[PDB]
């Protein structure tokens, strides 16, 4: 006998060990999850020898062990189990009994020699903490904005960068940038990293205590996240990212604030009508009106029109309809500020009355 | 239109397969390209006088030696006939405002410097750089094509653009295998 | 002490650095294109070959055709100068290594450089043709700390544009 | 278009081996021990003694997963194999709290039923695993 605990006391903790794993990895023990029982105190562990992830389990545990176990199997087991039911675990030569009611199951597991783990750096450069909510937040407005599978292999992730008191998320693909920005209640070096799409969205999946803070440290290529008893380590995208001040335009001086919600229900009603390949909508800005015009192969056209407190001049501008969704779905404000320039040169959107928030595509000629 | 194929997928970086009524065929993409590119570009110079821009975000940080910020300095009207606007940032450096289009994708420093070091010894008088020297994008050179709602795009190539069977050298640029690749698995 | 301590930039281009005699702008990218190409030609005389480095995530860059053939000719005068490159495919290449003292840039206007050298003899191709990547070219102008080193440019390095001082109030008759 | 099988032939009439269960702790049951099958063909082998049923797989591994349930049974013991996806979508696609389970030996069909309901029957002929 190695553990015996309730079944979400157990469930609950290998819920943050999925993502990161890897259902086929070229590394048999990759697909497992690590249970480390010390101390009175048990410890589940995972990795794909980019992201490792550890949380504390339950307590109900007496000796040491070190197992392996596959992750999938494990957790469907668990999983399926009544909610409330005891879980005993014993250890026999190479195998984990698992025993539930009148329930066994006899999983195959390997040493915990052969589990690797990353060698995590011991050269913090930076440290600072932050409410979960606000990061959460600031995530889901620069997320949709970052190149996936970009030739620029810096492209392919978000960069988080700390200066001051500020801290800021960048991402972009070429064709679009999102900017967020917040406070942070420390004073530190300019530092910045270059998180990896799937460290993102482990983030965000881990980030479920919207009223606690999480810390975050910055190592030798390396970023630490801990918060709820849980701490993830992950590898950082080596190089630059570009200098996100030349990015956001200052010249863009048609400006017109209009609701979030009738902005994007127009434009999801227009793109049905949309043509397929090239996804584009077409702008029209006049004093008092914007038009939102899409146009197919069969001779289709669907226009929507919005009323705008707008008084410059004209400017007819083509944009990729799929940008535009990004930022009027994850952005959850009641108006957005359109900021345009002219026909072929960048536009900016904005929440009023909030400098901490930018948002930067470029037209289509269409 | 039954067309030189349908291109299905990727061959370990350099080539595009595709498959038609006869067998796959492998597009060495890159090259085809090039030569796509060349006869597009050249196209589009013998009509309106200039190569299609496009403008974009993020310049490229130049570092632009000394003497082509004095080409710059020369007319940059022909810059903007074949498609490169860039600009001054001070000292010795530039920054490209917008590339051609049918190349971007990136290294637009190269096509910058390639035709702005061109602009020394004004003559011009050649329009031959156009070439594989202004062609010094082709498509991909060994990273990605898509997820294939592209690749037939190029695998288009040749059709209404002419000088496909021999390449810059001669070397083919698509099919070898036939059908009758059974005779491999003996 | 001497030639100041760098206080600020200017703009992109300068760096401002006080001493003494008042504060100095220096031309960060020429200054650095200068002590880069004594540091290569002291790295150059002695030990035979620029220091290489091997980098993650290697850039391919177009290569055209007779150059891929000049890479057939003899790599080892690249490896030389500190770039190793490998051919990928069809008619590319790319840069497993690149010379430290340089790092990040534009890789492939240095190979490129290098490579299209190669259409014998000869050796000031390590010049501002190599030291085409100088400094960061207009940004990134790392703060203070690391500005001095900068400022620490013609130390320890001799060696056509002036890289230094106007301020004598100057720009006070400019503004008086 | 064309001649349906009769069905007659096919519903057994001696299956002596009854018992009825709760149609929920079955289902879970299966579901549990399905996780350690063979995930392609899901062989499970149902052990009946008196007063106990149980459910039992194995997969490539060498991994065996195994459950009981007590039920209200006295005759003779007999052990069948199944295929697990036939026994539980009967389960899923009902919502009475009871079946009941007739069995007759390990070569031939199986019935079930939903007590005080004439009008529901279900087959299953087993495999041999």
């Amino acid at each position: 006998l190695i553990l015996q605990a309730e079944r979400d006391s157990l469930l609950k903790p290998l819920q943050a060990f999925t993502g990161i794993v890897e259902r086929l990895h070229t590394l048999p023990i990759l697909s497992n999850v690590l249970i480390e029982g010390r101390g009175g105190q048990t410890k589940l562990l995972a990795t794909d020898l980019e992201i490792q992830i550890d949380t504390a389990g339950p307590e109900g545990g007496a000796g040491d062990f070190r197992i392996t176990t596959n992750a999938k199997k494990f957790q469907d087991i668990l999983r399926a189990l009544p909610a409330g039911a005891l879980v005993s675990l014993d250890w026999d030569d190479n195998r984990l009994t698992l025993k539930a009611g009148k329930s066994r199951f006899a999983l195959q597991t390997l040493p915990a020699a052969d589990f690797p783990m990353m060698n995590v750096g011991e050269d913090i450069s930076a440290t600072f903490s932050l409410g979960q909510e606000r990061f959460k937040t600031m995530l889901s407005q620069v997320q949709y904005s970052m190149a996936v599978q970009d030739i620029r292999y810096y492209l392919n992730g978000l960069l988080m960068q700390v200066e001051g008191s500020q801290l800021r998320l960048v991402a972009t693909d070429g064709h679009r940038l999102a900017y967020a920005a917040c406070a942070i209640d420390a004073d530190l070096p300019r530092a910045e990293v270059i998180l990896p799409r799937k460290t993102v969205l482990e983030l965000f999946k881990l980030l479920n205590n919207p009223d606690d803070p999480i810390q975050i440290e910055l190592l030798d290529k390396q970023v630490r996240f801990q918060c709820n008893g849980t701490t993830i380590v992950s590898k950082v995208i080596d190089g630059k990212f570009p200098d996100f001040n030349r990015v956001i335009p200052l010249d863009n001086d048609k400006i017109f604030v209009l609701s979030r919600a009738e902005l994007l229900g127009a434009l999801e009603r227009v793109s049905i009508l949309a043509n397929e390949k090239f996804r584009g909508a077409r702008l029209f800005l006049q004093p008092g009106l914007l038009s939102v015009v899409c146009s197919n192969n069969e001779q289709e056209e669907a226009r929507e029109e919005i009323e705008i407190a707008y008084q410059g001049g004209e400017l007819e501008v083509g944009f990729n309809i799929g940008y535009l969704m990004d930022v009027l779905r994850n952005i959850h404000s009641d108006d957005m500020q359109l900021a345009f320039g002219d026909a072929n040169r960048s536009t900016l959107f904005t929440v009023p009355n909030n400098p901490n928030f930018k948002y930067i595509v470029m037209p289509m000629r269409i | 239109l039954p067309p030189l194929g349908f291109a299905i997928a990727q061959l370990l970086g350099i080539y595009i397969l595709a498959q038609a009524e006869d067998s796959l065929l492998l597009i060495d993409m890159h090259a085809a390209a090039e030569r796509v590119n060349y006869e597009k570009m050249k196209r589009q110079r013998q009509e309106n006088g200039n190569l299609q821009s496009q403008h974009l975000l993020i310049p490229v940080t130049f570092a632009a030696s000394h003497e082509e910020c004095a080409a710059l300095a020369d007319h940059a009207e022909t810059l903007a006939g074949f498609g490169l606007e860039l600009s001054d940032m001070g000292g010795n450096t530039l920054a490209v405002r917008a590339a051609p289009v049918m190349l971007g994708k990136s290294d637009v420093v190269s096509l910058a410097r390639d035709v702005l070091g061109e602009l020394a010894q004004v003559g011009a008088s050649h329009e031959n750089r156009i070439l594989a020297t202004m062609s010094c994008h082709g498509s991909i050179r060994a990273g990605r094509r898509l997820t294939l709602p592209e690749m037939n795009a190029l695998l288009r190539d040749m059709e209404n653009t002419p000088r496909s069977n021999q390449c810059n050298h001669g070397r083919p640029t698509w099919v070898k295998l036939t059908l009758k690749e059974l005779d491999t698995l003996f």
